[PDB]
């Protein structure tokens, strides 16, 4: 038999529903979300890290002539100056000492110790949703992970479910995702080929071994005055430990709906938002017929105090005639209660005591039994606790 | 530190332990 129901997309809090079939004897189900993984599609573009400005050694001609020539290294600055008279160790290493025509060179290339530390940028798509579900049909437990589609089944040896789609999609990764050592920013990054100098993403690279590195981060050279031979070379200062200083808090600290964001893959664990739509195809094996579980006779509803918390702070005892013993199940068929226990033990005739949550102020729920049902009135106090560390596992609802 | 809790919850990070998630009640 075909089953569908509207599980809240909450993790970690069971939720409980009785199935009625027409010539049989209803039967408890518990569906609880033991894991939600939120996994967006990624796609690498570059990455980047503090370049490290390797100097070539300059060289000279004595008195000759030279030129610029085009090079495809990353960020190649090119310049050629006049006289300069070098000096190392004797002072005289050109003669001619006119015209002492000095080459400058100096590109950028990635740091040794950017296999570690390194900031790679992803932009993300439309993120499916999977989900994992521990269900119990009776005596009968199983565990199964399915994707959030709608279309794409779960089975675990007897079962057919179909969950999906969210009716609120939501998504707290930005169009523009940066990963830098496990943490997860949404930051806006400059395209590839389109660097800002002295921001993020300076220097790019395919990957930390590719030899394609592009960039552009503002080498100007200055003519030596100095007859010692040295280079000197001025630059605007790297974006890249600019961006690590003005970083901000990462999504582990500032994502919506509290969800722990995992990397490698990027992913949203345990992350409670909307309700998901699950149709479960119970198997016929599992259901036993009336005539076999005990019905009951008649059965009344004696209420005890009641709080409206966010915990099991309501007691109720029912008391029935019955016909034989047994095993039937217990729902509270509101909206706005539920109850601790899912099944109890029946005896002929004698009472019994359940527990109950609700965030109503007012008692007004119908308790099931073995399919018959019996109202309920009470007026709960309100509760004395004020922050208490357990979810609420109900909603109020609209003007009640 | 003051710090007002909505009914969905918080989750407060106070140093290198484990996250704690509090919730907020109807206590008028
Ligand atoms: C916090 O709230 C209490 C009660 O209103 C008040 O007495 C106290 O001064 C407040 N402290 C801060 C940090 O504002």
């Amino acid at each position: 038999f075909e089953h569908a129901t509207t599980v809240p997309n909450v993790p970690g809090i069971p939720y409980k529903a009785l199935v009625e079939r027409a010539g049989y004897a209803p039967l408890n189900l518990e569906i609880t979300v033991v894991s939600s993984e939120l996994t967006p599609s990624t796609n690498k573009e570059y990455v980047t890290c503090r370049f490290h400005t390797v100097i070539p050694s300059p060289q000279v001609k004595c008195c000759g002539s030279l030129e610029c020539k085009a090079s495809s290294k990353a960020d190649y600055t090119c310049r050629v100056f006049g006289g300069v008279y070098p000096f190392m160790w004797g002072g005289a290493q050109c003669f001619c000492d006119s015209e002492n025509t000095q080459l400058s060179e100096a590109y950028v290339e990635f740091a040794p110790d950017c296999t570690i530390d390194h900031a790679v940028a992803l932009k993300v798509h439309t993120a499916a949703l999977k989900v994992g579900l521990r269900i119990v049909y009776g005596n009968t437990t199983a565990h199964l992970d399915t994707f959030v589609n709608g279309v794409t089944p779960g089975s675990s040896r007897d079962l057919k479910v179909i969950a999906g789609p969210i009716s609120a999609a939501f998504s707290p990764f930005d169009h523009k995702v940066v990963i830098r050592k496990g943490l997860v920013y949404n930051y806006d990054f400059p395209e590839y080929g389109a660097m800002k100098p002295g921001a993020f993403g300076d220097i790019q690279a395919s990957s930390l071994d590719a030899t394609d590195i592009v960039a552009r981060t503002d080498i100007r050279l200055l003519k030596p005055s100095v007859k010692n031979i040295h280079v000197p070379y001025t630059q605007a200062v790297s974006g890249y430990e600019m961006w690590k200083n003005n970083s901000g808090r990462p999504l582990q600290e500032t994502a919506p709906f509290g969800c722990k964001i995992e990397v490698e893959p990027l992913r949203a664990s345990n992350c409670a938002y909307g309700h998901i739509p699950i149709s479960i195809d119970i198997p016929d094996a599992a259901f036993v017929r009336s005539s076999e579980s005990p019905t009951i006779l008649e059965v009344s509803c004696t209420v005890a105090d009641c709080i409206y918390s966010a915990d099991f702070g309501g007691s109720l005892t029912l008391q029935y005639k019955a016909d034989r013993e047994g095993h039937c199940p217990v729902h509270s068929h509101s909206t706005t209660a539920v109850l601790k226990e899912a099944t109890t033990h029946v005896t002929a005739v004698g009472s019994i005591t359940l527990h109950f949550s609700t965030s109503s102020p007012q008692a007004n729920f119908i308790v099931s039994l073995c399919g018959k049902k019996t109202t309920c009135n009470a007026e709960c106090k309100p509760p004395a606790d004020h922050i208490i560390g357990e979810p609420h596992k109900v909603d109020q609802e609209f003007q009640a | 530190r003051n710090f007002s809790v909505g009914r969905e919850g918080l989750e407060y990070v106070w140093g290198n332990h484990e996250p704690v998630r509090v919730w907020a009640q109807e206590s008028a």
